[PDB]
C-alpha cells in the first residue's frame, strides 16, 4: 500500500454513481458578497424622524455615558420644540 | 555642402594622382598581409580572425561548387499523403541526472547569536509555485520559493507540427528525482508538467476543446533562464 | 553589457529626427524622400530592442 | 517509466460550456464586490502587426 | 467631503472610513467585521495575512495599533 | 442520366511496376486508358480492354508522386521526388517539350486549369512543392508564369476551380485561395488546428471531364467545346441561382472544415466534426449533394454538402482507409484501404454492397472510371489491378 505510481488507477464501487472522467472540467462556481458595516459619515441625508428614531436607539442601547446624555438631550429638545416631533409616539 | 558633393568634387577635379596606384598595390600586398595576420596576430584576436577565415573559405568553396555545377529521400516508396510521417510509451528524456538535495536546497541561517538557526530550506532551482499562492508567515515556512525563480509560461514545442509556443503552465505532475520535489513544483530537466494547449487548437472527436495536456521540460532552466518543453502527443 | 547596449540605442534614437515634431514641409520632405512608415517601424524596432 | 496516460488530454471542456463560464465569470468580475469561493480549484486559465505586414511587403 | 470621497472610492473598491486612535477609534469595529469576513472567506487556510501600504505618514502603523488596542 | 452498377470482381491484374504505384487515374474520355506513377521512378498507360501494357513513361529520377489527366485528355501531367513535372502525350508516349524546372523541393500535387478558362492558345498547370510554393506552368512554353508564395509549411494539395481561383492547402494550418489571373493572394483560411492532408472542391468531377460525358460524342469546334465545359461546370456549382464553388477541407486535427469563399468569404459555412483520427481523404458526390470522408480511425463518413451534417458512417475496415471514389451516378463509393481490401458501398442503404479482396499489401491509390465501368487500384504489391462487374 506505500507504493506510489505516477497514476493511480479509479476503483469501481458498486451501488454508487460513477465518476466523472479525469479529463472533466466543472465550471460551476459559488460567489459570496463582501459587505462593508459602516454607517454614512455626515448624517445629513435621513430625515428627522430617522434622527428620532436612531438617537432613541442609541440613548437605550449605547455603552458611552455621554453618548447617552447626548441623544437623551437631543431628543429632549426636539420634544420641546415640537410636541408633534414624535414619529414612535 | 549639399546632396552628392563629394561625388561632384571627384567629378570636376578628379583624385590623388597615385590613388589608382597605391589601390593596386595595397590589393597585391594583401595575400602577404593576410599571411601575416595568420601567422602574427595573438589571442582572441587571432581567434577571431581565424573563425572568420574559416568561414570565408567555406563560403568561397561553395561559390566554386555552385559555379561548376550550374550546368547538370525514404528508402521505400510511399504516397504524397504518407510523407513527412513518421507500442511502448515511453517520454523523450526517460532518463535525467539525479538532483541530491543540497543542490536543490540551501540552508537559510536565522537568528541573532553567533551560532543561527538553519531549519529553513530555499530552492535553488526554478519552481511553478502554482495558482492564487501567497506565500506562508515567515515563522511557518520552511521551504522558500523566491520570487525571481517562479515561471508561469514555458516554451513548448509540438513534435509533429514542428512549431514552438508560449504556453501556460497548470501544474507539475512529476519531477522525477524526488515526489518532495513535484510537491514544491521544482522544474527541471525531465520534469513533467500539465500545460494550458487552448492555443494549439487541439479537440477531441466531437468539438470539446482540450485545454490541458502533459509536456516534458528538455532544458536546464537553472542554467538557461528559460524552460523549453516538448508536447507529450 | 546591457548599458553599452541602453547608450548606443538611446543614442541612435535621440539623434535621428522626430517626424511630429518638425516643420510641415521637413516632414514632408522626409516623406518624399522616406517612407515615414518605414522610418518609423526602424526607430519603433531599435526601441523594442532597447526595452 | 513508460505510461498510456503521458499522451491523453488531461482536460477537456465544450463550446456552450467554456462560454457559459466565460460570460458568467466576466458578469463576477464586473461586480468588484463579490468574491469567489474556492478559487484554486476552478479553471481560471481559460479566463486568462501593421509594422509587419509592411515590412514584409516593402523591404 | 469624507462622505462623498468615501462614495467616490466605493465606486471602485471596498471602502472604509478610519481614525487610527489607540484611545479614540473610528470605525475599528467595520474594519474588525471586514476582516473577519475575509477570514471566513479564507478559512481553509490556517490564517490569513492583511498588509498595509500606502504613503509614508498616511497612518498605517496607527491603523494596526488601533485594530490591535495596544 | 445512367446507373453505374458495383464492381464485383476481378477484371485483369497486371504487373510491370518495380516498386508500389503511387497514383493512377483513367482517362477522362473513355476507361480504355489508365494513368499510374510509381516508385520506380516512371509512369506507365494501361489497355485495360485487354489489360496489356501500352506505354512506359520514363525520364524522372524519383518516384512519380502525381499523375493527372488534361480535361480535353491531349495531355499527361506527372510530378515527381526530383523538383519535375513532366507532360507527356498521352496517344504517343513521348515527352512534350522539355522537363518543367524551379521548384526547390518535392512537387507533391498537380491541378490543370479547366478546359473552358484556357487563353493564349495554351494550357496551363498548377504544381504545388515541399518548398511552400506553387508554380503556375504555361504547357506549350514550359515557362512558370506565376509563383504563388506565402505558406509556412509544404502544399499538400492544390485544386483549380472553375472561376480562375487556386485553392491550396498546406502543412501550415492553412488553406488560401489565389488569384489565378493576377497570381496575387485572396483568402487566407486559418482555423484548422494541424496539417490539411487534402481539399476538395463540389465541381471536381466535371473540371476533370471537361466537355467529356455520357453521350460519348465531341462537339465540332473549341468554341462549342468550351461551352459545354462551362455549362456544365456552372450546372454542378449551380447553388441558388448562382455558381459558387464549395470547397472541403480535412485535416489531421480530426476534423473537416466546410467553405463558400463567395457567399461567407473567411467564415466557414460548418464545421465537420466526429472522426476519431486523422482524416485522409474527402471528396464529394458527382451530383454535389454528399461528401464522402475516409479517416485514419478505420471508418468512412457521409455528409450533406450543404450544411455539413454526418447522415452516416460506414465502417468495415481494419486499417486506415486511404482513399475514396465516389461513382457516377452518386450511389456507391469505393473505399481503399491500408488492410489490403477495396469496399464498394451502396450509400443510399448505408450498407457494404461488395468486398474486393486480392491486394496482398497496402492500397495506396483507388479510382473510378467517369463513365463508371471500371476501378483501378494500386499499392504496395507492385500490380495494378482493375475491377468490373
Amino acid at each position: 500500500k506505500e507504493k506510489q505510481k505516477d497514476f493511480q488507477k479509479p476503483k469501481l464501487k458498486v451501488g454508487k454513481p460513477k465518476q466523472k472522467p479525469s479529463n472533466f472540467t466543472d465550471t460551476s462556481f459559488k460567489t459570496k458578497s463582501i459587505v462593508v458595516n459602516q454607517q454614512t459619515l455626515t448624517t445629513e441625508g435621513l430625515d428627522s424622524a430617522e434622527l428620532f428614531k436612531q438617537n432613541l436607539t442609541l440613548a437605550v442601547n449605547a455603552k458611552s455615558d455621554n453618548q447617552r446624555r447626548d441623544a437623551l438631550a437631543y431628543v429632549t429638545n426636539q420634544l420641546s420644540a415640537n410636541p408633534a416631533n414624535n414619529p414612535v409616539g | 555642402p549639399q546632396n552628392e558633393y563629394i561625388e561632384r568634387h571627384r567629378k570636376l577635379h578628379g583624385r590623388r594622382l597615385d590613388a589608382e596606384e597605391r589601390a593596386r598595390k595595397k590589393a597585391a600586398r594583401e595575400g602577404h598581409k593576410n599571411s601575416e595576420n595568420a601567422q602574427n596576430l595573438r589571442g582572441l584576436r587571432a581567434k577571431l580572425y581565424a573563425k572568420q577565415r574559416h568561414a570565408q573559405k567555406i563560403q568561397m568553396r561553395k561559390a566554386i561548387k555552385q559555379h561548376e555545377e550550374r550546368n547538370v529521400e525514404p528508402s521505400d516508396p510511399i504516397p504524397s499523403y504518407l510523407l513527412d510521417r513518421a507500442a511502448r510509451f515511453s517520454v523523450p528524456i526517460p532518463k535525467v541526472r539525479g538532483i541530491s538535495e543540497e543542490e536543490m536546497f540551501k540552508v537559510v541561517k536565522t537568528g541573532k547569536k553567533t551560532h543561527k538557526k538553519g531549519w529553513k530550506r530555499i530552492v535553488t532551482k526554478p519552481t511553478f509555485v502554482g495558482p492564487d499562492f501567497t506565500r506562508r508567515p515567515v515563522k511557518y515556512e520552511r521551504f522558500i520559493r523566491p520570487m525571481g525563480l517562479r515561471y508561469k509560461k514555458a516554451n513548448v514545442t509540438h513534435p509533429t507540427l514542428n512549431v514552438t509556443v508560449q504556453l501556460p503552465i497548470l501544474s507539475v505532475k512529476k519531477n522525477p528525482s524526488n515526489p518532495l520535489y513535484t510537491q514544491l513544483g521544482v522544474l527541471t530537466k525531465g520534469t513533467i508538467i500539465e500545460v494550458n494547449v487552448s492555443d494549439l487548437g487541439i479537440v477531441t472527436a466531437s468539438g470539446k476543446i482540450a485545454w490541458g495536456r502533459y509536456a516534458q521540460i528538455t532544458n536546464n532552466p537553472e542554467n538557461d533562464g528559460c524552460v523549453n518543453a516538448v508536447l507529450l502527443v | 553589457t546591457q548599458e553599452t547596449c541602453s547608450e548606443k540605442f538611446g543614442a541612435i534614437i535621440s539623434s535621428f529626427p522626430v517626424l511630429s515634431d518638425q516643420h510641415p514641409f521637413h516632414r514632408d520632405l522626409m516623406n518624399i524622400l522616406y517612407d515615414a512608415d518605414h522610418f518609423k517601424v526602424a526607430l519603433g524596432q531599435i526601441s523594442t530592442a532597447k526595452n | 517509466e513508460p505510461n498510456r496516460k503521458w499522451f491523453t488530454n488531461t482536460r477537456v471542456i465544450s463550446q456552450d460550456t467554456l462560454q457559459s463560464f466565460r460570460e458568467a465569470m466576466a458578469e463576477k468580475q464586473k461586480d468588484p464586490y463579490t468574491v469567489l469561493l474556492k478559487s484554486n480549484k476552478l479553471p481560471m486559465s481559460l479566463i486568462r502587426h501593421q509594422a509587419k505586414m509592411t515590412i514584409e511587403r516593402e523591404p | 467631503q469624507a462622505a462623498a470621497w468615501i462614495r467616490i472610492l466605493q465606486k471602485d473598491h471596498p471602502t472604509c472610513a478610519m481614525r487610527a486612535s489607540i484611545t479614540n477609534p473610528f470605525g475599528r469595529g467595520s474594519l474588525i467585521d471586514l476582516l473577519r469576513q475575509f477570514s471566513v472567506l479564507h478559512k481553509d487556510r490556517k490564517q490569513i495575512s492583511v498588509g498595509l501600504i500606502g504613503y509614508p505618514n498616511v497612518g498605517k502603523s496607527s491603523i494596526i495599533n488601533a485594530l490591535r488596542g495596544k | 442520366i445512367f446507373k453505374v452498377h458495383a464492381v464485383s470482381r476481378l477484371a485483369h491484374r497486371i504487373p510491370g511496376h518495380g516498386q508500389p504505384i503511387l497514383s493512377c487515374q483513367f482517362s477522362p474520355v473513355s476507361s480504355s486508358r489508365l494513368a499510374t506513377g510509381s516508385g520506380d521512378n516512371t509512369a506507365r498507360i494501361w489497355d485495360t480492354d485487354s489489360g496489356t501494357p501500352k506505354f512506359t513513361l520514363k525520364g524522372h529520377t524519383g518516384w512519380v508522386l502525381g499523375v493527372s489527366w488534361s480535361p480535353d485528355g491531349k495531355y499527361l501531367a506527372t510530378c515527381s521526388m526530383d523538383t519535375t513535372v513532366r507532360v507527356w502525350d498521352p496517344e504517343s508516349g513521348k515527352q512534350v517539350n522539355q522537363e518543367f524546372r524551379g521548384h526547390a523541393k518535392w512537387v507533391l500535387a498537380l491541378a490543370w486549369q479547366p478546359y473552358h478558362l484556357w487563353r493564349d492558345g495554351t494550357a496551363r498547370l498548377a504544381s504545388a512543392s515541399k518548398d511552400c510554393t506553387v508554380r503556375i506552368w504555361l504547357v506549350n512554353t514550359g515557362r512558370t508564369e506565376h509563383v504563388l508564395s506565402g505558406h509556412k509549411g509544404s502544399v499538400s494539395c492544390v485544386k483549380w476551380g472553375g472561376t480562375d481561383l487556386i485553392y491550396t492547402g498546406s502543412h501550415d494550418r492553412s488553406v488560401r485561395v489565389w488569384d489565378a489571373v493576377k497570381g496575387t493572394l485572396v483568402h487566407n483560411f486559418t482555423a484548422h488546428g494541424h496539417w490539411v492532408n487534402h481539399i476538395a472542391l463540389s465541381s471536381d468531377h466535371v473540371l476533370r471531364t471537361a466537355y467529356h460525358d455520357h453521350t460519348k460524342e465531341v462537339p465540332g469546334t473549341e468554341e462549342e467545346r468550351r461551352a459545354k465545359a462551362k455549362e456544365r461546370f456552372e450546372k454542378a456549382a449551380k447553388i441558388k441561382g448562382k455558381v459558387a464553388e464549395r470547397l472541403v477541407s480535412a485535416s489531421d486535427d480530426f476534423t473537416m472544415y466546410l467553405w463558400d469563399p463567395t457567399n461567407n468569404g473567411s467564415k466557414p459555412v460548418a464545421r465537420l466534426l466526429g472522426h476519431q483520427n486523422k482524416v485522409n481523404h474527402v471528396q464529394f458526390s458527382p451530383d454535389g449533394t454528399l461528401i464522402a470522408s475516409a479517416g485514419w480511425d478505420n471508418s468512412t463518413k457521409l455528409w450533406n454538402a450543404r450544411d455539413g451534417k454526418f447522415i452516416k458512417n460506414l465502417r468495415g475496415h481494419v486499417a486506415p482507409v486511404y482513399q475514396c471514389a465516389w461513382s457516377a451516378d452518386s450511389r456507391l463509393v469505393v473505399t481503399g484501404s491500408k488492410d489490403c481490401t477495396l469496399k464498394v458501398w451502396n450509400v443510399r442503404t448505408g450498407k457494404l454492397a461488395m468486398d474486393l479482396p486480392g491486394h496482398e499489401d497496402e492500397v495506396y491509390a483507388v479510382d473510378w472510371a467517369a463513365d463508371g465501368e471500371l476501378v483501378a487500384s494500386g499499392g504496395k504489391d507492385k500490380a495494378v489491378r482493375t475491377w468490373r462487374n
